[PDB]
RNA sequence: GUAUGUCUAAAGUUAUGCUCUUAUUUACUAACAA
RNA sequence: ACGAAUCUCUUUGCCUUUUGGCUUAGAUCAAGUGUAGUAUCUGUUCUUUGUAACAACUGAAAUGACCUAGGCUC
């Protein structure tokens, strides 16, 4: 019905196929030169005294956290 | 007749896919040492397909009749997929805050995503929960258990019991309920499966 | 068995089926004019066809052999079962 | 109702178990009516 | 019995019509009628499930080839 890609469209026929002569907006000769190189009441309580996972970073997990509630 | 169209935000994503999907299909190619039939390939990118699936799911891809090669290959696949999905729907969401240009269908696509990874992180989590014991340590669940004994005494709290036919309220409370609940449904004319059922209870 | 070995070991079958029963060179046309026996020609058609035929009629009889909807998913099963 | 897609639009190229009769359902469809 | 050929089957090998993308699982799951068509239903009844031998002939018609309308042959 409607299927994956396997063999691509091959430029061994746009090659072999005629020019066009159309003016394309990009082909306009941009930047036309080139550059070179040179060369008590604290007691009372009931309590008184990196991994290569995104799924699991820090900022990933906190991120979550702040974009849910 | 060399038309050739560019990558744009419309059709990015399809053509990313196509080639991933091509790049994993040559690696398996390159893998195999048979030098099997495209047909052959065809098995190999949807059982890819059906990997990332799963992954987006959560449910762990164990296919038992693979080699162990191609699992290790696929599940890396994966990985970069899904670190460029992740990381595609973090920046689209800082975007959003910003309330820069964004499709409609691109926000809802984004809200999809990050519910998906939500919901991976939330299972993870309970997960971890599972494999090594709750976050309460035992002696805390005991203290907090003193505490509120000892509020409810001083209280003279006297608790709820399980409510029999005694009550002159029984209907009353029941009336409340059933208004909360009618609140949702006499604005939406048109009515869900789910809705309807509700209502008819 | 890789097509290596199947191809030898279908060599060697094929010598027993054979088993069972010049050169002229114009240098500057560069044509090879190999006149050999027309009766043995024929008698590789006729051998070749019916080792073909056979192939064939061979399946034939292995499709007519009998958890799916349609003919291809029945088959798929079986690429399934036989795993 | 449409995209869209087919169709037509005229001139003759020189060879010797069943048939039957009905009534009912259900489904789908319907720019047809309500 | 060994060698070979032909045929059938069984075991394995070959997969021999043997899953051909991606997205937010791409998204959302209904309140209909009569009129017509179409199919499918089910019932419904009945129906029904010239030939041989004997006796006789082996063949017709056309016009043209011989002889003097007639007579045989082809």
């Amino acid at each position: 019905s409607h299927r994956p890609q396997l063999e691509a469209r091959s430029g061994a026929k746009a090659a072999a196929y005629t020019p066009t002569g159309i003016e394309h907006a990009r082909l306009l000769p941009g930047h036309t030169t080139l550059k070179y190189r040179k060369f008590s009441w604290r007691k009372g309580t009931a309590f008184g005294r990196y991994i290569n996972d995104m799924t699991k970073s820090e900022y990933h997990q906190e991120f979550l956290h702040k974009h849910v509630r | 007749n060399e038309i050739v169209k560019t990558t744009t935000k419309q059709r990015l994503d399809a053509y990313y896919d196509l080639e991933l999907r091509n790049s994993v299909m040559d690696d398996i190619l390159e893998m195999m040492p048979e030098s099997i039939r495209q047909k052959k390939a065809r098995t190999i990118l949807q059982h890819l397909s059906e990997a990332w699936r799963c992954w987006k799911a959560n449910i762990p891809w164990d296919v038992p009749g693979m080699p162990a090669p191609i699992k290790k290959i696929i599940e890396r696949y994966i990985k970069s997929k899904a670190d460029a999905w992740v990381s595609a729907a973090h920046y689209n969401r800082e975007r959003i805050k910003r309330g820069a240009h964004v499709e409609k269908t691109m926000v809802k696509k984004n809200l999809g995503r990050l519910t998906r990874l939500w919901i991976k992180n939330e299972q993870e989590r309970q997960r971890q929960i599972q494999k090594n014991g709750p976050e309460i340590t035992p002696e805390e669940a005991t203290t907090i258990f003193s505490v509120m004994v000892e509020w409810l005494e001083s209280r003279s709290f006297s608790p709820i019991p399980f409510p029999p036919l005694t009550y002159k309220n029984d209907t009353k409370i029941l009336v409340l309920a059933l208004e909360d609940l009618k609140d949702v449904y006499a604005s939406k004319v048109r009515l869900n499966a789910s809705e309807r059922e509700e209502l008819a209870l | 068995i890789s097509y290596d070995q199947l191809a030898k070991l279908s060599y060697e079958k094929t010598l027993r089926n054979l088993a069972t029963q010049k050169v002229q060179k114009d240098t500057k046309t560069g044509k090879i004019t190999i006149a050999d026996d027309d009766k043995l020609v024929n008698k590789l058609a006729v051998s070749l066809q019916s080792e073909s035929k056979k192939r064939y009629e061979a399946r034939k009889r292995q499709m007519q052999n009998a958890s799916f909807i349609n003919d291809k998913n029945k088959q798929f099963n079986e690429k399934l079962s036989r795993e």
